[PDB]
């Protein structure tokens, strides 16, 4: 009477999307992408990603791309690093890509498995534990070699208004830039003069990204620029999220991928929370706070639901906040958020959250 | 109703119910792959008053969904009555073994 | 100045030790076996199973053998079913023994995954889906021989007064007996006569297995019984668990690995409970109940404190019993059992316990 | 108290303590290999009131331990000071790289 079938596509649109990375720390080796419905919560699939996967959809929309470490048994037997491309619609696997056996173990910061703007390059960090910078070549399937240049540098920021350009915060304070050739081979480099102080000011990695310039916060509630609309990059700051109140409360800001920029308004969204010290960087949101970058005043906060990473989107005006385990949309086309909903489950242990690529050209 | 464990045609379900995994109680989710054995239940259908036989095929190849887990036992028996018995995996001779997902697929009276 | 080392054995003496085969099955591929001590709840090590594995000690105490599937990319590539051997004491990998890609894959009931009694042969089921028991010959490293006489049979229950010999438990209601020879091929067979109707009271796989007989419980409550004290395995039963009492409020069995047998006294335990019906068969116990074999009553009945699954120690006159997550650990030395203490989150989803063997 | 996240070698730990996991402070459980390399935490000895270098070694070859999962950050810094960072694992660089515990090895002052 009735027959059963595979072979079917997810069953909501691309724009409904969003893809929730869980790191499934308590047994690591079976990570996961959970694919989510935005508007309605509704669980629509899901990627596996063996152990301490990372995962980023290609700015076509087309393919997820993962990067994860096998074993032939697992504990025990040779390793193989790989990039994993999926097809995005039907969420199977497609093709391996060969990694050097130094791909970044760890928490699922942005910043260590991106793309460059023209999306020909994922860019990914190695640590061996020396570190440098990997590409792979999305036409070919292939590694192309190390960026050796960032040595004792961290995470990729990829510069939106170039084609093969990234950054990467280095150990002097400064910025490393790197402009890679066609072939995905390093063509030239420059080095910023120093933005922060490491010893007394150090700031979060991720970065509040604009199109031409981004920002950083510190661990005692300042803010750092990048701009790179020319090719060198002029660095500035600090200047403080905090007035005479907020500093009186000792807040300061707390979490993983814990800031957000909404470019068309200039808005800039980041966790905080109070009383803060030595040791309480990565602690739950308290607070989301809303900053005019270009006024330099906070122009909302709202609760922060004990948040610890989130994204936003350009094109839909949303940010998405997520404790862990839970995920909540919120509509950002004001200066003030708006709760939308609240996907309850949506992983064991998430601190990664993305959007379907809509548009973004 | 469907997503339930009690939902009348899910009476020898153990594991995850497939339609609160992206797919359906008859389809399996995006990137997972129908077993082509299973167990087999009767279920009493309480709309219509009649007993059906529910075929139990698993979704494979990907790692388990999590969701909705179901351990229901109505005419389930041990494995000397194999295709009957619902504490073996039914991925077992799929090109790939891990199981995912259950779905409950009705066959007949 | 400190310095972290490894190569360090477990802490606690092998007669303290037990396993939990926690099957993780919300994450089924990263299985494994938790190790305490029974005597304070210490977590002692543990052993990585993969994909729904399975695991028993050597019967000498020296080795840990688990039984588990890889594949190459774990969700796709060449599959690999194997037996691990693994140092008791270590918690190393030593070998692996390649299996034929037809192991069972399925809860852990101990019948799936066995030894004869010398310790010289690992005998396992396989199912794909058609059924055979596996035989894998330890000093070789080896899989050996596949009885496919046992085909429409179902788990392994090995006789402790032969020195390789097993049964298993067939479609026909009877039971199938395999004498392996000491190159672990098939050296001889015996089926029984009908122990049970399969259709209108069918057993638990569990046996309360003695030194020359196992006992086997029904969905109704009913006991079967099984002499190898000879070559030909006679059976008889039905007797019932239940006075009139019992049957006017459904009590039946239920759970996994259900019964146990303490063989000094002849004890019988077995998880039961109330309101039985069809579909309850698995349901956690409401109560052990104490069953003395040789007069064929009930003398004792405890709480069940919601437990699955049970096993004994013999020598030690101990009960563990499980609930999926937590171990309970009871003196059956006398006929009423004592809980002496609570072992909570020895795992997420576990269906077996077992203790590390003293009898050598 | 070595058990305890609290305990005061333990203030940058990101992992389960090795102590719980069937090993001590600075020994690896049974069949899980040390790390040799690892990141390094200065935390404050509530006795006599000094500070002191503990190295986190990990032990690696097993999967994860599951228990006492403490996640301390006191002086813990981004992947741009890497030795002090603990987002990442330390058994990056071990034969099998897969994480089973932490250990708080004392160095000095
Ligand atoms: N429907 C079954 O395949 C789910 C299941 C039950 N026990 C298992 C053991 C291993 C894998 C799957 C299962
Ligand atoms: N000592 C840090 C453990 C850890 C922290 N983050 C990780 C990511 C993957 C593997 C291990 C880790």
């Amino acid at each position: 009477r009735e027959v059963l079938t595979g072979g079917h596509s997810v069953s909501a649109p691309q724009e409904n999307r969003i893809y929730v990375m869980d790191s499934v720390f308590m047994h690591l080796t079976e990570s996961r992408v959970h694919v989510y419905d935005y508007t309605n919560g509704k669980f629509l699939g899901m990627v596996p990603t063996a152990f301490n996967g990372h995962v980023q959809v290609s700015n076509d929309g087309k393919k997820i791309y993962t990067m994860t470490t096998y074993h032939e048994r697992i504990t025990r037997g040779k390793r193989s690093d790989v990039v994993e491309v999926w097809d995005a619609d039907k969420l199977t696997f497609e093709k391996e890509i060969s990694l050097p056996p130094k791909r970044v173990q760890g928490l699922n910061y942005d910043g260590l498995f991106r793309q460059t703007t023209d999306g020909k390059f994922i860019v990914l960090q190695n640590a061996s534990p020396a570190t440098s910078i990997g590409i792979v070549d999305v036409a070919k399937g292939d590694y192309v070699e190390d960026v050796t240049a960032a040595a004792g540098c961290w995470s990729v920021i990829p510069q939106p208004n170039r084609p093969r350009s990234f950054m990467t915060i280095c150990g002097d304070g400064g910025l490393l830039t790197i402009n890679l050739g066609e072939d995905g081979k390093v063509a030239s480099q420059s080095r910023s003069k120093q933005m922060f102080s490491v010893k007394d000011d150090p700031i979060f990695i991720a970065p509040a990204l604009d199109k031409d310039k981004a920002h950083f916060v510190s661990y005692y509630g300042n803010v750092y620029s990048a701009d790179f609309s020319g090719d060198e990059v002029k660095v500035d700051g600090p200047w403080s999220l905090l007035n005479d109140e907020d500093k009186a409360k000792n807040w300061v800001p707390g979490g993983y991928n814990l800031v957000g920029l909404h470019r068309a308004s200039g808005r800039m969204y980041v966790f905080m929370h109070p009383d803060g010290k030595e040791g309480t960087h990565k602690f739950p949101a308290a607070e989301i706070w809303v900053m005019d970058t270009k006024t330099k005043q906070r122009v909302a906060r709202i609760p922060g639901r004990d948040a610890l990473s989130m994204t936003i989107d350009q094109q839909r005006n949303l940010m998405l906040t997520l404790d862990g385990g839970n995920v909540n949309v919120y509509d950002i086309s004001q200066p003030e958020p708006k709760l939308l909903r609240t996907i309850e489950g949506a992983a064991e242990a998430s601190l990664q959250v993305q959007f379907h690529p809509v548009g973004g050209t | 109703e469907v997503n339930s464990c009690d939902y009348w045609r899910h009476c020898a379900v153990d594991g995850f119910l497939c339609s609160c995994c992206g797919g359906t109680t008859t389809t399996c989710p995006p990137g997972s792959t129908p077993s082509p054995i299973s167990w087999i239940g009767t279920c009493h259908n309480p709309h219509d008053g009649k007993d059906y036989l529910i075929s139990y095929h698993d979704c494979c190849g990907k790692t388990a969904c999590g969701r909705c887990q179901c351990n229901t036992q109505t005419r389930e028996r041990p494995g000397y009555e194999f295709f009957l018995h619902n504490d073996v995996n039914w991925c077992m001779a799929n090109e790939n073994s891990t199981f995912h997902c259950t779905t409950s697929v009705l066959v007949g009276l």
